[PDB]
RNA sequence: GUCAUGGAGGUAGAGCACUGUUUGGACUAGGGGCCCUUCUCGGGUUACCGAAUUCAGAUAAACUCCGAAUGCCAUGUACUU
RNA sequence: CUGGGGCGGUCGCCUCCUAAAGAGUAACGGAGGCGCCCAAAGGUUCCCUCAGAAUGGAUGGAAAUCAUUCGCAGAGUGUAAAGGCACAAGGGAGCUUGACUGCGAGACUGACAAGUCGAGCAGGGACGAAAGUCGGGCUUAGUGAUCCGGUGGUUCCGCAUGG
RNA sequence: CUGGUAGUUAUGGCGAGAAGGUCACACCCGUUCCCAUACCGAACACGGUAGUUAAGCUUCUCUGCGCCAAUGGUAGUUGGGGGCUUCCCCCUGCGAGAGUAGGUCGCUGCCGGG
């Protein structure tokens, strides 16, 4: 609501100029953050997700989904069905809510970051912020819990081209 | 990202509907479209690919309507009069894809009321 | 290690295009619906099409690949 | 959104100690402690590491 | 898997013969069948 | 020249009515092969064919086999009656329908692609015309 | 029996849209030869191999985007028998 | 049975090719399956769309789980193959037991014995607002007669009569 | 003119480009209520109309891909004949597939508003 009235007021206005958008409905706006926790360790011990679905839910403020696994792989020691996993999709205000903790409190938590890396662009508009450890997040309590598993944090925007896309994130605070 | 075309996936329902529900010159088919603003039926024949006695919510006759259901109960009504006055009875209803849930069922509960049957 | 198979199992069209057929002749044996269930024809639980009521047999085109077989008084 | 299922959404104020700033973000783990920034609204607060404002690379 | 026969509660006769997995159905199946002699739906429980 | 696999190991001999459906005209080459009559030609024919063409050019020129082996053919032992279900798999042919050319070859002079094509119609069992582009 | 009309059916032929088999060229991700600090991770190298990709060209009882002649089922107020 | 017999193999059922564009069609001809399974993997209502590749991303590798794009089906369909199936016959979820009782015009197949399909009628139900669908499963294997025994039921008979 | 709903083997589809909008139709704004998500008001559902034609939708243009498609010839083939016969030839009737000239950016209803 902080960020969503920020993006409302004066960035709408300077994104359209800076690209010379006909109409206001094709200025780039942030459709969904997906979270993915990727907890493959399970197929082995259940009770480790139990804990990464858990500590997820923290972080959302919103209880995830527990994918399920899609083809069998002998490789991984995998079956058709078991929980793999964990999604939860963010959306409105709760989810503006999230991004601007992620640029405001979370990410300087991290040992140091170059930034918004080129590289990191899936070539269609959509950024996915590579997150290393769960103890990064203010409402985890580390001290707590046990394994760090890790994250996967997607930012769907409704730009065309990165270079679109890529201002947004800046201008939204996202180094 | 690419928005879904709303129309498109009721369209491609409306089908799976339609697939058991056509109408006959004995059992029309009373055919419901819904917009974001106002709500539309028609008592079609498929056999002749012809429309009977059909009502809108914005023709002039009863045009006064407190929420979106009241306005729809009031099409039900007056498309079930309409029919009535052109002597047809027996009708199926195609819920034209939409879930028979608030305005289309509202439509029909009216419908259903007045001297239609099914 | 070969030298078997099963009975033939006599599929195909059971009556003609044009022919009149009482109600419940079967109009066509079938592996899926090779043919499709026309006007005034069903579909038995092994795809056998047939006659729902007296009349002539028509096979006709559906839509460009598909085709039905219908029964008209 | 359904209900008896998440955890509760309720507001809270993140504020820095070196840099001391104040702005409000829905969150888990209140922690329950009283706010001077708009205290008419009151809610809770959190402490917390040195922010983007303060953090040299981003400022 | 075996043949299971379903015992009519009230008529008392069993006139629907089944088949079930034991091992993954070892309680005793009940099933509402028509009982003819009733002439109306009656509770089936396997013998 | 042998396939790498085969769905079935075992083929109908199959017939060869008709002029070839395909490969009548010369695609790759300057000069080429073309059946006359009909016939199977073994990979051992062809083979022989090719070695016959290539050492008359002495590695000068490129040499197109615009035939291959795809067709199984069975035998039963000498001392075997008939029945007890069809033979084993003994060799490969490609039946060759009359019209078809077989080899082509090109980057030799006319007189050179003349000899080597008669070099190696001398090792198929088929009556061959040379025909150029 | 013929004529006319309607129809089911995938053979001959053909074709390569699918599935197998397959030739040549171009392209190109890998791998392997050959030295280097090197963990041969990556270069500078490549017709020793090689999975896709495309252009051209073949091939099939158990391939088919196609598809006859005939034969088959029927209808007629048709002509003969 | 048998390209003499023996030895070996085979014996019933399903799918394909042989099979010559209806059906049928042989060989100790060419290939594979079956002697089950499923309380949902059945019924119905509602909703849905698959394989793979590219690109980006923690543990994470060629390949697990996210995200976007392209994708007529290159998937799936309990199980062989063929014919079907994306209004899905494929995938979810809610409620259920029609995997009903009496039947059955009329057809298919067929030496017989058997086998197959069936609208519709009656009884009483499941799902659905209704239309409607439902007498198992996408379809086609998963079986074995008679005689003799066992078990349950029964307004049948009961060797003078009642039993 | 536009919304709805049908028929018709895609000549109707795909792709590319352009224009249009309070009259619909859309996106769009919101979650109090009915009702929703195996998490998410994304969808579904409900209540709105500040903003916008950007997209869908509508109309127009195009033959790049697809689709449709003659005539002629050829393959094959019923019947009748011949040969030297792994097969081939002649007469009569039928006659593809491929390729090609060409065609196509649809056509035909009924109902509501304008
Ligand atoms: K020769
Ligand atoms: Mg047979
Ligand atoms: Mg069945
Ligand atoms: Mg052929
Ligand atoms: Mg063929
Ligand atoms: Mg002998
Ligand atoms: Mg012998
Ligand atoms: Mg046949
Ligand atoms: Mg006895
Ligand atoms: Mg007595």
């Amino acid at each position: 609501n902080r960020l969503k009235d920020q993006y409302l007021k004066e960035i709408v206005p300077a994104l359209m100029s800076k690209f010379n958008y006909d109409s206001v409905m094709e200025v780039p706006k942030i459709d969904k953050i997906v979270i993915n926790t990727g907890v493959g360790d399970a197929t082995a011990n259940a009770k480790v997700l139990d804990s990464a679905v858990e500590e997820l839910a923290l972080i959302t403020g919103q209880k995830p989904v527990i994918t399920k696994a899609k083809n069998s792989i002998a490789g991984f020691r995998l079956r058709e069905g078991m929980p793999i996993g964990a999604k939860v999709t963010l959306r409105g205000e709760r989810m503006y809510d999230f991004l601007d903790k992620l640029v405001t409190v979370s990410l300087p938590r991290v040992r140091d970051f170059r930034g918004v890396s080129k590289k990191a662009f899936d070539g269609r508009g959509n950024y996915t912020l590579g997150v290393r450890e769960q103890l990064i997040f203010p409402e985890i309590d580390y001290d707590q819990v046990s394994k760090v598993r890790g994250m996967d944090v997607v930012i769907v925007t409704t730009a065309k081209s990165d270079e679109e896309s890529h201002e947004l994130l800046t201008q939204l605070g996202m180094p | 990202i690419t928005k879904i075309d709303k129309n498109k996936v009721r369209k491609k329902r409306h089908a799976r509907v339609r697939s058991k529900i056509s109408g006959t010159e004995s059992r029309p088919r009373l055919n419901v479209f819904r917009s974001n603003k106002n709500i539309y039926a028609q008592i079609i024949d498929d056999v002749n690919g012809v429309t009977l006695a059909s009502a809108s919510n914005l023709d002039k006759d009863f045009g006064s309507a407190e929420s979106k259901v009241d306005a729809a109960s009031k099409v039900g009504e007056l498309v079930a009069k309409r029919a009535s006055e052109k002597g047809i009875t027996s009708v199926t209803f195609d819920r034209g894809g939409y879930l028979y849930h608030g305005r289309v069922k509202a439509l029909a509960e009216a419908a259903r009321e007045n001297g239609l049957e099914f | 290690s070969n030298g078997r198979d099963s009975e033939s199992k006599r599929l195909g069209a059971k009556r003609a295009d044009g022919q009149f057929v009482t109600g419940g002749s079967i109009l066509y044996r079938q592996r899926g619906t090779k043919i499709y269930p026309g006007t005034n024809v069903g579909r038995g639980g092994d795809d056998t099409l047939f006659a729902k009521t007296d009349g002539v047999v028509r096979f006709e085109r559906m839509g460009r690949d598909k085709k039905k077989v219908s029964v008209y008084p | 959104m359904k209900t008896g299922i998440h955890p509760e959404y309720r507001p809270v104020v993140f504020v820095d100690t070196s840099t001391d700033f104040k702005f409000l973000s829905g969150s888990t783990k209140s922690s329950s402690e009283t706010i001077k920034w708009e205290d008419g609204n009151e809610y809770p607060l959190l402490r917390v590491e040195i922010s983007s404002d303060s953090h040299p690379f981003y400022t | 898997r075996v043949n299971i026969t379903l015992e009519c509660t009230e008529c008392g006769d069993r006139n629907y013969i089944t088949t079930k997995n034991k091992r993954e159905n070892p309680e005793r199946i009940e099933l509402k069948k028509y009982c003819p002699r009733l002439r109306r739906v009656t509770l089936h429980r396997e013998t | 020249l042998v396939p790498k696999r085969v769905k079935y190991r075992r083929e109908f001999r199959g017939n060869m009515r008709g002029r070839a459906k395909g490969g009548t005209e010369v695609a790759f080459g300057e000069y080429g092969l073309q059946a006359v009559e009909a016939s199977w030609i073994t990979n051992r024919q062809i083979e022989a064919a090719r070695i016959a063409m290539t050492r008359y050019m002495k590695r000068g020129g490129k040499v197109w086999i615009k035939i291959f082996p795809h067709k199984s053919y069975t035998s039963k032992p000498i001392g075997v009656r008939m029945g007890k279900g069809k033979g084993a798999p003994e060799g490969w042919v490609s039946p060759v329908k009359r019209g078809k050319i077989m080899f082509e070859i090109a980057g030799v002079p006319e007189d050179v692609a003349r000899e080597a094509l008669r070099l190696a119609a001398h090792k198929l069992p088929v009556k061959t015309k040379i025909v150029k582009r």
